[PDB]
């Protein structure tokens, strides 16, 4: 979780620009997961055509992350408010807007803000409270 | 994690046989049946002790008995004996099947110059009660300390109070 | 075993393989008989939790006689630096390295 | 040179599964393993494993590949292929051989390599152990307790070989 | 040493024999598999020789039997329900 | 969980142990529902071959009844028998520790402030 | 972890890469599945030869007898779809579609 | 296949699958799994169509390689431990390539896609043996392996497979294939607790054995294999219909209807360890399960689809078949909840 | 027993090959059980030794192992040189 600790570890509010190139990171990372997926699972046309997939499909992931993490850690400085999970939701269904930037659909676009945001301030609550979704077995 | 010590140089110099296998195999079962006071309690030196270094004492003694014996051949039918070894090596098993005559010459010498007669079938393959002076090892392996074990489940069995105790469910 | 049939009828179906410090053929010992002694003896009736941290050194000693690691990290060090040493001209090895 | 023959043996093991993995046409597919099965051998052997290498060397690599060789032989493609015939398994070899190389030099400069497990660089000869074998040939001696020892194995290896052939025959009926 | 050295030295021979020579001028399937599976087996009882000298030697002696007593019996399945016989 | 749990011998359905506790009831409400899981089954069964469910083969149904009363009946005392055993381990365990359950100082309500929230 | 150990284990790395990277042809997948027993069977065997598990060579050829034996069905499980299809191509294996 | 020739393969099946269980050397756990194999591919192609063998090849091709995955990580166990008892992995990377490879044996992950087309492929009663019967020789390793696999890639597997079954079970037709994306989602259901609790693993398995196993080989019965085939036999059976409803609304897990008993145990267990997010999500992906168990019960019994007139002739008919075992195992898989506390007895 | 004696003469006649075989599997088979020497031949294989035996301390009261290679206590396989 090199990443994982690469994002968290930047407190929240301050040093935007490592916390949005933390945030490209993750989001690029996960874009090439998919999209080696997606030339896996569905053989593509000459290797072109599937760098072709595999770009458009890195980018949205990355510019998703891009957004995300400039707005919900500049909201904390200009709101002078890290803790609010709020702080997330702005930014984080956002990356819904990009979506739907990048595939060109109003209704695919407002409908990830309405989930996307929720999500992402989702774990906001789970880093505050102390929420974990892969516990160790306890008893 | 520690110390390695381990014997200097000082007294790793002892009178090293110098015969060859063949010479050493010609007697084998004489020097066997002759020089076994040495040889039992060493070696039983060196599965007790578990470790070369505490056995060198009695490393040195085998070899140094091995001497006496050699040189009393040299006093006695050590012609015989050269012939003997000097037609065990031409064979590359180093087998007494094609040397039976040499045996002989061999045997018939020790017999009566020396006495040592020849060990019959299965006698050098024989357990022995060595007599030793060393205490045994109080852990050979130089074990540690052992971890105490749970407690033992005892009691009698009672009844699971308020039965399953599962949810709603009674009795 | 998931169904631990052979402690119930009591016949040694793999058991014998399952360690090397049971018996062997003709009393061959293995490497590390006498790791596998005591870490065995160190942890039995103690459970896989308990033994995993209390019968630590046993196993420590154990893990590297299998495949001796750590005692080759001393042996690579010790051929690196005989090699800059005598790279450069300084030490010179003793006759009994050679003939 | 001749202290090396176990790194030696062992590289040209991974070229071979290199070359062979790289799916060329399988009648050279086989031959690329074949070797890898004969340099096998000379690891097995340098161990003191006589017997398992050399038994490796009747079965397998002279037994049950001349059935590959032997099936690729009426059911084959109309035009076999080579490293050459197409582009692909020839950019395959070049991989293989360049990661291998790449990785025997990490391996002869720091002897640190850690990528997955933890590895040394050292010498093949020092992973030996020094001590007399008396006169049983411990290796000879340990799969000839087949039959003393092997109680539970002997059975299942029986019974498996021998519904081995209950299957075999049934699958190829032809309805 | 030795031993590669002369498949080393007798490889360069053949080799140069042919360049001297050279440049100076289903029931194939079916029975093959049956082979394997009877060639795998084959190894099971090659290390008899010496399993012969163990200090239990009934156990050997009626566990090596039943290999060859499978052996046997294989190749009656293989025999009987046509299979060995070859397709027509 | 208690897999390897001392003493536990494998593949034994009713440790010799548990006949320490007392047998289930003859006409246990547990033991009785399996009655009727056994009287649905031989109903059931007469559905699937096309015959008259109440009537048809008394003898089919007295063996379905009969089993499942039986069958549960040594599962009812291997029920006890465990609830009792995990029970019973238990009960010894917070003896042999005393430092992880200590003595819970009671106190009553007239020391505890509870703050009082209007329902307003 | 000496280096002899470290190039059979790689070896059986690039093994498993390309059994799972099928080309056009069920018989160089078959024979790139044939790659870990015998990388298997290497490896096991420095491993208990070099450690003096005595009993332990029983494995070595307990391994090569049954893993062998899906190799004597795969065989005939490729002449099966050759006997049908006419062709060992993985391409046409896809009639399970739906 | 002669039925004698038959009744020893699956016993084979039968003594590969047990010898697993009774096993305490690593490499007998690999032993019987290649016996296991080797009986199976026959028993697969019982009717020797194309269709047939393509499902033995696919399985064969995705069960093999895992056999020789689960190989590689008992070397490497023993290059770093060097005992073959079955017990907890003293090598970390071992157990990661223990977890994939016993996985990908049975299908969970990504691992799953063979499960689907294999199913159908084969015929409805070798159908049963591959997913009613080969379930438990994996898991019974994962059992005893269970005190130290790593949580997050165990957890994320499991996750991915319920995740996974249900999201296709929506759009399949032939009832092989739902049944084999039901099985997946259900297999992700009994595996998730299992790095927390091992009794409630086993709870599942005899739990979502007997309703798949009846519900399999009742499907038999009415000798149907689509939507529309399942759906005519409303008029021939009915009660066969209506049974079959009982259990799809039981495989769904509503209560009081047993199929609800892995569901509630499940999320019990994952809360008692503080995992609260992990059986929320596990609980509504469910509902994934239900909808296609819904539309089944819709097309079956819960209304009349057009039947056809030729079928007149089989009222005149009846059944052959002595359905072993059946009628009881619905009563057990349908209305056993009450019966709870039955979760100690398997402890 | 006519008709079986018939039917193994049947068997020989039409084909000598797999009787000669069946009958020497028979024999090699029952033969070990029916044997005054396959208990020799056990004792023979334990009787050569391999390892060192290994001598126990004397604590006394030793009364069968003897304290010389030489001397009369302990086994014997005198048993193996008339055979
Ligand atoms: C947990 C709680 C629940 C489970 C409790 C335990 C009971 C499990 C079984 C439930 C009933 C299953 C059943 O039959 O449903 C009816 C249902 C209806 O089948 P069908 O349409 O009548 O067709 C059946 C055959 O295809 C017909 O094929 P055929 O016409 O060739 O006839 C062959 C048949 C009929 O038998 C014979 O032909 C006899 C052969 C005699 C010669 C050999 C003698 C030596 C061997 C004797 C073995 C006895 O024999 C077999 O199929 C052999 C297997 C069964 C006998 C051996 C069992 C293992 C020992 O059965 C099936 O769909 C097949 C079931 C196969 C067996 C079960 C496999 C899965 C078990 C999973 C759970 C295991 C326990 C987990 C814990
Ligand atoms: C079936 C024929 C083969 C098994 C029975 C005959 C051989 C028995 C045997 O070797 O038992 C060895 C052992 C009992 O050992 P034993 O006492 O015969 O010999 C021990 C020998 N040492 C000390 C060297 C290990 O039993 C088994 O292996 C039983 C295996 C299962 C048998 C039944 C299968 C069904
Ligand atoms: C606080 C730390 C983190 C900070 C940064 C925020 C997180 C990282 C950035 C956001 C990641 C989640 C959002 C989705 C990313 C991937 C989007 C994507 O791939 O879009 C392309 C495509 C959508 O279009 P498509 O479905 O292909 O249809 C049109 C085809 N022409 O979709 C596809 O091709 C793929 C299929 C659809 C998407 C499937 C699910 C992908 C995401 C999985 C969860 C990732 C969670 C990452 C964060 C937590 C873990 C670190
Ligand atoms: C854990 C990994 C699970 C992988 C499962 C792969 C099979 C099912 C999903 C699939 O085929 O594609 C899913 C995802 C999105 O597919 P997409 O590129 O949007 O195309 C849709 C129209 N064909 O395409 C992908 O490649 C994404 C797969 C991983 C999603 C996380
Ligand atoms: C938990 C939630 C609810 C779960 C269950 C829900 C069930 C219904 C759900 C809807 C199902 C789909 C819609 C309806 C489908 C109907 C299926 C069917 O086959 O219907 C027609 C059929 C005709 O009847 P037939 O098969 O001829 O049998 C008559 C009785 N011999 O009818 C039948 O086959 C029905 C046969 C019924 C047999 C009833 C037997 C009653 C036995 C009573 C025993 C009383 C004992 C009293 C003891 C007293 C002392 C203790
Ligand atoms: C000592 C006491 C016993 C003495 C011997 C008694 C039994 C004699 C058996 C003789 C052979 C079997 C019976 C027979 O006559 O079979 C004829 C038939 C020949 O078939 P074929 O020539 O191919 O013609 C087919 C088209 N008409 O036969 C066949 O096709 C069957 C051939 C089966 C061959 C099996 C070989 C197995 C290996 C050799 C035997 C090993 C020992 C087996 C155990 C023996 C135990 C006693």
């Amino acid at each position: 979780k090199t990443l994982l600790h690469k994002y968290s570890d930047i407190p929240e509010g301050t040093e935007c620009h490592r916390k949005a190139y933390a945030s490209t990171s993750i989001g690029g990372a996960t874009g090439l997961i998919v999209s080696a997926y997606s030339i896996a699972l569905k053989p593509p046309a000459s290797f072109l055509e599937g760098v072709a997939r595999t770009g458009r499909y890195t980018f949205t992931s990355a510019a998703i992350g891009a957004i995300f993490g400039l707005t919900s850690c500049i909201s904390a400085q200009v709101r002078e408010k890290p803790d609010d999970p709020l702080n997330y939701f702005i930014g984080g269904c956002a990356g819904g807007l990009t979506l739907g930037a990048r595939t060109r659909s109003y209704g695919i676009g407002a409908a990830a803000c309405a989930y996307m945001g929720l999500t992402a301030a989702l774990v906001k609550m789970g880093q505050l409270e102390g929420w974990q979704v892969f516990a160790e077995p306890k008893v | 994690p520690g110390i390695v010590e381990l014997p200097t140089l000082e007294d790793l110099k002892v009178q090293e046989v110098k015969v060859s296998s063949s010479v050493l195999k010609a007697a084998a079962h004489h020097y066997g049946a002759q020089c076994d006071k040495p040889n039992k309690e060493f070696m039983l030196c060196r599965w007790e002790e578990k470790d070369p270094r505490r056995c060198l004492e009695e490393g040195k003694l085998v070899n140094q008995c091995a001497l006496d014996f050699f040189r009393q051949i040299k006093r006695h039918c050590a012609e015989p004996f050269t012939e003997y070894w000097t037609c065990i090596d031409y064979s590359g098993l180093q087998l007494f099947r094609h040397c039976r005559k040499q045996q002989a010459k061999f045997d018939e010498c020790v017999l009566d110059k020396l006495g040592w007669v020849r060990p019959d079938l299965g006698e050098l393959s024989k357990v022995t009660k060595v007599k030793t002076d060393r205490p045994l090892p109080e852990n050979p392996y130089h074990s540690r300390a052992r971890p105490e074990p749970n407690p033992e489940a005892e009691g009698d069995l009672k009844p699971a109070k308020h039965g399953s105790r599962l949810f709603f469910w009674t009795m | 075993p998931f169904f631990d049939v052979q402690k119930r009828l009591g016949l040694d179906l793999d058991r014998w393989m399952t360690i090397q410090s049971a018996e062997q053929p003709h009393k061959i010992p293995g490497r590390c008989h006498a790791f596998e002694k005591e870490w065995i003896e160190c942890a039995h009736g103690i459970g896989g939790i308990r033994a995993e941290k209390e019968c630590k050194i046993e196993f420590d000693d154990f893990v590297e006689c299998l495949l001796r690691q750590k005692t080759m990290k001393r042996l690579s060090a010790i051929k690196r630096q005989r090699d800059k040493l005598i790279k450069e001209g300084k030490y010179t090895p003793p006759p009994h390295h050679l003939g | 040179m001749t202290m090396y023959i176990a790194f030696i043996l062992s590289t040209i093991f991974v070229i071979g599964f290199v070359g062979f993995s790289s799916k060329p046409s399988p009648i050279y597919g086989g031959l690329g393993l074949i070797v890898s099965g004969g340099v096998g051998c000379g690891i097995v052997l340098n161990f003191g494993g006589s017997f398992l290498g050399l038994m490796v060397f009747l079965i397998y690599l002279g037994g049950m590949l001349v059935v590959f060789g032997y099936t690729t032989a009426m059911a084959t493609e109309m035009y076999p292929e080579v490293w050459v015939s197409n582009k692909t398994v020839f950019g395959a070899f070049v991989s293989g051989l360049m990661m291998e190389f790449c990785m025997v030099y990490y391996a002869l400069k720091e002897e640190e390599v850690e990528i997955i497990f933890k590895f040394n660089g050292l010498g093949d000869w020092v992973i030996y152990d020094t001590g007399d074998s008396g006169f049983f040939s411990e290796e000879a001696m340990g799969i000839a307790a087949l039959y003393s020892y092997g109680t539970w194995l002997v059975i299942v290896t029986g019974w498996s070989l021998l519904i081995g052939v209950v299957v075999i025959m049934e699958i190829t009926r032809g309805n | 040493m030795n031993i590669m050295l002369t498949l080393l030295t007798n490889v360069t021979l053949a080799s140069l024999l042919v360049l001297i020579a050279f440049w100076l001028p289903m029931k194939f399937f079916l029975v093959a598999i049956t082979f394997l599976l009877f060639d795998l087996e084959i190894a099971l009882l090659l290390p008899l020789p010496w399993a012969s000298q163990t200090n239990n030697l009934k156990t050997m002696l009626t566990m090596a039997l039943f290999l060859l007593i499978l052996l046997a019996a294989s190749l009656a399945y293989e025999w009987t329900q046509k299979g060995l016989e070859w397709a027509e | 969980m208690m897999s390897g749990r001392p003493g536990r011998v494998p593949l034994q359905f009713l440790p010799n142990e548990a006949r320490s506790l007392p047998p289930p009831k003859l006409t246990d409400p547990r033991l009785v529902y399996m009655g009727f899981l056994g009287y649905c089954s031989g109903l059931i069964d007469n559905a699937i071959r096309r015959r008259p469910v109440v009537s048809a083969g008394l003898h089919r149904q007295l063996l379905y009844v009969t089993s499942f009363v039986f069958f549960g009946y040594y599962l009812l005392k291997r029920q006890d028998y465990m609830y009792a055993l995990r029970d019973h381990d238990m009960f010894a365990y917070v003896k042999s520790h005393p430092e992880d359950f200590p003595e819970k100082d009671k106190k009553t309500y007239g020391e505890i402030l509870e703050e009082f929230h209007p329902v307003r | 972890m000496p280096l002899v150990y470290m190039n059979i284990i790689m070896a059986f790395a690039i093994a498993l890469a390309g059994l799972l990277m099928y080309r056009s042809h069920l018989m160089s997948s078959l024979l790139c599945l044939e790659g870990m027993m015998l990388s298997l069977f290497i490896m096991s065997t420095l491993i208990i030869l070099n450690t003096h598990f005595t009993l332990a060579n029983m494995m070595p050829i307990i391994l090569l007898v049954f893993a062998a034996c899906e190799a004597a069905l795969g065989l005939s499980l490729l002449v099966m779809v050759s006997n049908t299809y006419g062709t060992d191509y993985v391409q046409n294996l896809n009639l399970l579609q739906c | 296949m002669n039925p004698i020739i038959y009744t020893t393969l699956i016993m084979t099946v039968m003594s590969g699958t047990m010898l697993v269980m009774i096993s305490s050397h690593w490499l007998l756990i690999w032993i019987g799994f290649e016996m296991n194999l080797l009986a199976m591919i026959p028993v697969l192609m019982k009717n020797f169509n194309p269709r047939a063998t393509e499902a033995a090849t696919k399985y064969f091709l995705t069960q093999a390689t895992a056999s020789m995955m689960l190989m590689m990580a008992i070397i490497i166990n023993l290059l770093y431990s060097g005992q073959w008892t079955i017990t907890k992995m003293f090598n970390p990377v071992a157990m990661t390539m223990m977890t994939m490879a016993l996985a990908m044996k049975l299908g969970l992950s990504p691992f799953h896609f063979w499960v689907p087309e294999v199913t159908q492929g084969i015929s409805l009663q070798a159908g049963l043996l591959l997913l009613t019967w080969q379930k438990l020789a994996p898991l019974s390793v994962l059992c005893q392996i269970s005190q130290s696999i790593n949580p997050n890639l165990m957890l994320t597997m499991a996750m991915l497979s319920i995740l996974i079954g249900g999201w296709g079970g929506l759009n399949q037709t032939q009832l092989r294939k739902i049944m084999a994306y039901s099985s997946i989602a259900h297999m992700g259901w009994m595996t998730a607790v299992l790095p927390y609790n091992t009794t409630m693993t086993i709870l599942n398995l005899l739990i979502y054995i007997t309703m798949t196993l009846a519900m399999f080989m009742l499907l038999i019965h009415s000798s149907a294999t689509t939507t529309l085939s399942l759906s005519h036999t409303w008029n021939k059976m009915p009660v066969i219909t209506s049974l079959m409803m009982v259990t799809l609304l039981s495989m769904g897990g509503l209560p009081p209807l047993s199929g609800f008993m892995p569901k509630w145990m499940i999320i019990q267990e994952m809360t008692k360890n503080e995992s609260i997010i992990m059986p929320t999500l596990m609980a509504m992906t469910a509902l994934l399960n239900l909808y296609f168990y819904m539309r089944l019960a819709y097309s079956s019994s819960l209304t009349m689809f057009p039947s056809t007139n030729n079928m007149k002739m089989k009222w005149q008919f009846e059944h052959t078949k002595q359905m072993k075992l059946l009628p009881t195992m619905i009563v057990l898989s349908t209305l056993v909840l009450p019966m709870t506390p039955a979760l100690s007895s398997l402890n | 027993a006519g008709r079986i004696a018939s039917f193994l003469k049947n068997a020989w006649a039409k084909e000598p090959v797999l009787v000669a075989s069946f009958a020497i599997g028979g024999l090699a088979i029952i033969l070990p059980s029916l044997s005054p020497y396959t208990n020799y031949a056990i004792r023979i294989n334990r009787a050569t030794p391999y390892n060192y035996p290994v001598p126990l301390r004397d604590d006394g009261n030793m009364p069968d192992v003897p304290s010389h290679p030489q001397d009369p206590q302990g086994p014997s396989l005198e048993w193996l040189k008339n055979l």
